RNA sequence: GCUACCUAAGAACAGCUAAAAGAGCACACCCGUCUAUGUAGCAAAAUAGUGGGAAGAUUUAUAGGUAGAGGCGACAAACCUA
RNA sequence: UCUCUUACUUUUAACCAGUGAAAUUGACCUGCCCGUGAAGAGGCGGGCAUAACACAGCAAGACGAGAAGACCCUAUGGAGCU
RNA sequence: ACCUCGAUGUUGGAUCAGGACAUCCCGAUGGUGCAGCCGCUAUUAAAGGUUCGUUUGUUCAACGAUUAAAGUCCUACGUGAUCUGAGUUCAGACCGGAGUAAUCCAGGUCGGUUUCUAUCUACUUUCAAAUUCCUCCCUGUACGAAAGGACAAGAGAAAUAAGGCCUACUUCACAAAGCGCCUUCCCCCGUAAAUGAUAUCAUCUCAACUUAGUAUUAUACCCACACCCACCCAAGAACAGGGUU
């Protein structure tokens, strides 16, 4: 299990690819934890560098683990048109890219047309996780009691 | 392309009297214990499956008949009878289809 | 990975790369025995109609598992025998280079931050 | 190359596939007797199944009803298969709609068959009924076993 | 004339059942039965010989697990299961070729009802349920061994180099660059109908084609023997093998696993079971895992470089 | 009656910028610079856009005339029923 | 476009049901090497090779299919221009 | 001008290679106007590569950057029933010239339709035993007045080709590929030297023999004659292959 950080040094995007196992990761620290609009952010790419910079010797905020863990709902915009992949295709469902600021509408309605509205009701291809998820549940349960 | 010659009959019969081409004989056809009108295994009987699909579609006449329109569809269970045949106690709430025939013997 | 005609942007601090030009410099030739350049190789490098060696510091492909993958691709130039043009290198260089220690000592040497 | 992958096309694309599966579905659900070549059968149970889970987890979720809506071009039968063939299967889990095997059409020589949910107001279909245990090799396994079963 | 017919034709509704559990409690017995092949009537046990050999096993290739040492690189094992693995006869040396003698050995159990009539008379009177394949080793003289007795994956030990072979995926009739890997025509480039196409075959003055010409057709169905395979991890309780690289086929698949011929590793299982491990006979119980002594175990308390 | 020319009476050209225009983009329309498909094809000359024009040296429905030692020709030895 | 190709859909591709061609055919029981011949041999000499019969793809050869060659030459056979 | 004008498609390039040495190299020798790394001569060995680019129409030809090389010839000056004509074999035109005109250019340029459903032979993994660059103690030692640098051995990292994989990177997902990962194990005949007579010395032998001096009569996939309706499949065009406890 791997993961990407991102975060720009001195003006420059560096993106570490850690590992969840790994014998090297000496420990594994959350500085602030919380959720977005999106599963993937691999738009930052193409974003502007005032997003996507934050600082390294910030302190990390503590909270109780009750909040529900609260979402940050805050949009973020996009560099002119020399993007790394077409964001704008309805494939990639995102929600957080201002469309309204960065594309005009004749650009939005002609990227419409690939979407794939059968998709979402394919019923077969959905992964329905339930008894695997209590049997993976029991067995770590059993594995942290004795 | 072109030939450059003519095929003989020789490699004629050799190339269409193969085995491989010839249909092979199968050994899945039997009998069947009701009517009797040569089947096969895995397969269903034709007559038996004529004789359901006549009667289905004299109950979908029926329904149609009873409906009237299109774009109905009842919210409740049907149930069919024939000749005769009070209704019973748990057959209220469906929708009750006669026939005007007699209850055959492969429908109980 | 950084081929051959390759738009790359000079990351250090000399006379040469900071210098404005009409046209960007551009790889023209890798030292290696195919035509992929990794980070920590020496390619030649075209700054204002000129012939100068270059050293890959860090491309834009994700390699393996423990490496940065940075959006520009970053190099530093060199000359033939192991003496840095730049003084001061403001970009951060990964700490993979370090695993040499004896061609490119200097280089690590006039270095600022590293990740 | 399709190594583990089903999804037999049909159509010019997915969009008809669907599409055609969507309308042998209300068929089914209408009509429930269907006879259609052995991959349409297939793919028309094995979506049928998942509409009986979704309509046998609840009626007042939005999602069941827009699946419904969306898979039902005849809007009637929503209701229909929310108060029947809902409450009908409440005691089974995903043991339903049985597949049998038809010879051929007489038009162009094709493998159909005919699937049919269960109970069914409609006559059943003559189903291929095993041997009965009072046969030869029946008579000996039931001898064998009594005989086990005593010595155990 | 005769008709088709299987095992589960002419049985009633209350039969099935009754025949599949019989049938599974008689080859649960029999795997049983042959738990203890010691305590029985065991053949004598020669010494090791460096001028010998010894019979391989037959595994099966579960999945791909990533696997990282103690000076922080990253290597790759693959799963090999042992189910059910036995001997099912023995050849002498002056009835197979007269060079070297063979040992028939079988793979995981299956049923009784899709097998022919010799295998069928063969397995009872081995005493065995049947196997899906049968695979021979090589071996010599002093290594015989009895036919009829289990054999475990802790045959092996961390720290050998084998060789596991089995049936690669096949692609069926392909190309002739996905196969070969011949370069192709450019694409737009005024090109009508040859983008992948191989084009030349022979010259003209030779008037045919050479047989050992690469053409399109049928690939990667055939067997391949992979070379320098190193264990990092015996496991005892599921009997699972940890062989580095990659194993030639798909997942959930009989392979075949043996020691090496390679000259780097002639004579390196002076340190190994010659004839078979016995759990019997050890009087003493192996660890759940069998670690190495570079590859970085779960339980490290986080290695750090000094 | 297809095509070159002429004669008499008619029809066609959204919208925007309309600099006054044998102006521009652009529907329908006139012709076809290129890619890909076929050469016993849909077709004895086709399929989509990238194309030029599209208020005039433009296109078209009807009727008549100029035919081989010739007709016509914004001259291709181009056309005169594949 | 390439290094270095790849993930999917349709036409199409393989089998089932029928109408069903065109070019082309001296007859074929039709393998390879060396050498010879009207000078580039599956049918000639010496060797090697050999149970028989279909399906699914590529072109190396049978100087393969279409036009009595439009390029060179002959013709007391023609025509155009000056 | 000897079959070939009742038709032999013509220069390259993409793909595919086969054979030959008059050999660039890694394999092995002798000499040198061989002081050591740079060179030359003569012999045996073909298991491989023979780059990345520009412009001129090129098989020719010109220039920038590497290692051992950007080697040669034949295969219809290899391959258009596979692909493109940039010119070369037409109908139009322009520049210059010969010619009264017409007309023409081994003087130059712009564009100039590329058609075939495989009949026959033959093919469709031949299962495999690779090659090489750099660095580290030796090495700054033999060598000169100085540059510089090895012969050989040990170890570690790397390039091309072949055999596989999805679990970690990408194409993006009940699958398949590379941009990611593992392995690739044996030689090949030319000299350096004892004894010996013919030829009583000496003599390595197209004499009888002794050392490098022949690897090998190598090792793994795969070798059960018949239960087969039907279903599934990492197996697959049909067929065929595996499971159904
Ligand atoms: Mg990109
Ligand atoms: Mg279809
Ligand atoms: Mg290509
Ligand atoms: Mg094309
Ligand atoms: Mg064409
Ligand atoms: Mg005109
Ligand atoms: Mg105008
Ligand atoms: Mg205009
Ligand atoms: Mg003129
Ligand atoms: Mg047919
Ligand atoms: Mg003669
Ligand atoms: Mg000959
Ligand atoms: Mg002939
Ligand atoms: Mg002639
Ligand atoms: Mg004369
Ligand atoms: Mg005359
Ligand atoms: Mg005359
Ligand atoms: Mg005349
Ligand atoms: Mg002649
Ligand atoms: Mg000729
Ligand atoms: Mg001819
Ligand atoms: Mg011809
Ligand atoms: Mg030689
Ligand atoms: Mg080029
Ligand atoms: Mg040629
Ligand atoms: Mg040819
Ligand atoms: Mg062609
Ligand atoms: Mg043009
Ligand atoms: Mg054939
Ligand atoms: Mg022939
Ligand atoms: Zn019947």
């Amino acid at each position: 299990a791997t993961f990407i950080l991102r975060n720009v040094i001195e003006g420059q995007g560096v993106e570490i690819c850690f590992e969840l196992y790994n014998p090297r990761v000496q420990e594994i620290q959350v500085v602030k934890l919380e959720k977005r609009l999106d599963d993937s952010l691999l738009y930052l790419r193409d974003a502007l560098p005032e997003y996507s910079t934050f600082d390294v010797n910030m302190k990390p905020v503590v909270q109780e683990p009750n909040q529900k863990v609260p979402v940050n709902e805050l949009k973020v915009k996009m560099k002119p048109k020399p993007w790394s992949k077409r964001w704008e295709r309805p494939n990639f469902n995102i929600k957080g890219i201002r469309f309204d600021l960065c594309l005009t509408e004749q650009q939005m309605k002609e990227a419409q047309k690939w979407n794939q509205p059968w998709l979402e009701f394919d019923m077969m291809r959905e992964y329905d996780t339930s008894k695997i998820e209590a049997a993976i549940w029991k067995e770590i349960e059993a594995s942290k009691r004795s | 392309a072109a030939p450059k010659n003519r095929r003989t009959i020789e490699v004629n019969r050799c190339r269409r009297r193969n085995p491989q081409k010839l249909i092979k004989v199968k050994n899945n056809i039997d009998v069947c214990p009701e009517c009797g009108h040569l089947k096969q295994k895995h397969v269903l009987c034709a007559y038996c499956y004529e004789k359901v699909c006549k009667e289905t579609a004299e109950i979908r006449r029926q329904i149609g008949k009873q409906e009237g329109g299109p774009f109905k569809a009842p919210t409740i269970e049907t149930v069919v009878l024939y000749t005769g045949e009070t209704p019973s106690e748990q057959d209220q709430g469906k929708r009750i289809i006669e026939r005007d025939r007699k209850r055959p013997s492969w429908f109980t | 990975a950084i081929q051959k005609m390759t738009r790359v942007r000079v990351v250090d601090n000399s006379a040469l790369g900071n210098s404005p030009y009409h046209r960007a410099p551009r790889c023209i030739h890798v030292y290696k025995k195919n035509g992929v350049g990794k980070v920590g190789d020496q390619i030649l490098l075209a700054i204002k109609g000129q012939k100068k060696k270059a050293l890959i510091v860090g491309h834009c492909m994700p390699g393996p598992r423990m490496t940065p993958r940075f959006d520009s691709n970053n190099v530093v130039l060199i000359e033939d025998n192991g003496n840095p043009v730049g003084t001061r290198i403001k970009t951060p260089i990964p700490t993979s280079l370090r695993k040499r220690e004896g061609e490119y000592s200097k280089v690590l040497a006039i270095a600022q931050n590293f990740v | 190359i399709s190594h583990g992958r089903v999804f037999r096309r049909m159509g010019l694309g997915p969009e008809s596939r669907i599409h055609l599966l969507r309308n042998l579905l209300t068929g089914l659900v209408r009509h429930e007797r269907i006879e259609a070549p052995w991959a349409r059968v297939d793919e028309m149970r094995g979506y049928a199944e998942k509409l009986i889970d979704y309509g046998k987890l609840g009626d007042t979720n939005e999602r069941a009803m827009r699946m419904a809506d969306f898979w039902l071009t005849e809007k009637d039968l929503i209701p229909k298969l929310f108060q029947v063939l809902a409450p009908r299967y409440k005691d089974q889990t995903g043991g339903y709609t049985r597949m049998l095997q038809i010879p051929n059409r007489s038009l162009d020589r094709a493998k159909m068959a005919v699937i049919e949910y269960k109970g069914n107001c409609l006559p059943p279909l003559p189903l291929p009924r095993r041997d009965s245990h009072l046969t030869l090799l029946n008579q000996l396994l039931q001898g064998l076993r009594q005989d086990l079963r005593q010595s155990q | 004339g005769k008709s088709g017919t299987w095992w589960d034709e002419h049985l009633s509704e209350e039969n099935v059942p009754f025949i599949k559990q019989l049938v599974s409690d008689e080859d649960k017995a029999q795997l049983a039965s042959k738990l203890c092949p010691l305590k029985d009537e065991p053949w004598p046990i020669h010494p090791w010989e460096p001028g010998s050999f010894r019979v391989g096993l037959i595994a099966l290739k579960l999945g791909m697990m990533p696997l990282w040492t103690k000076d922080g690189q990253k290597h790759v094992v693959t799963l090999l299961q042992v189910q059910d693995c036995h001997v099912l006869k023995y050849t002498s040396k002056e009835n197979c070729n007269g060079k070297m003698a063979t040992l028939s050995v079988g793979g995981k159990t299956v049923s009784r009802f899709r097998k022919a009539t010799s295998i069928l008379e063969f397995y009872r009177e081995l005493g065995l349920p049947p196997k899906q394949t049968v695979k021979i080793f090589n071996i010599t003289d002093n290594a015989a061994i009895k036919p009829g007795t289990p054999l475990y994956a802790a045959h092996f030990r961390p720290g050998q180099y084998v060789d596991v072979t089995a049936k690669t995926i096949g692609k069926g009739f392909q190309g002739v660059m996905k196969r070969w890997g011949f370069k192709g025509q450019p694409a737009t480039h005024g090109q009508t109908k040859t983008h992948r196409r191989p084009g030349a075959v022979a010259t003209g003055d030779i008037g045919r084609v050479w047989p050992g010409t690469k053409m399109p057709g049928k690939m990667g169905n055939i067997y391949r023997t992979e070379y320098g395979l190193k264990v990092w991890r015996i496991n005892t309780k599921h009997n699972i093998i940890y062989v580095n690289g990659s194993v030639p086929g798909h997942k959930n698949c009989l392979v075949k696993v043996k020691d090496s011929k390679l000259p780097a590793y002639k004579d390196l299982g002076k340190n190994l079971p010659f004839p078979t491990y016995f759990p019997d006979g050890d009087e003493e119980e192996l660890p759940e895992d069998l670690y190495d002594e570079n590859v970085c175990q779960p339980g490290a308390p986080s290695i750090t470089f000094a």
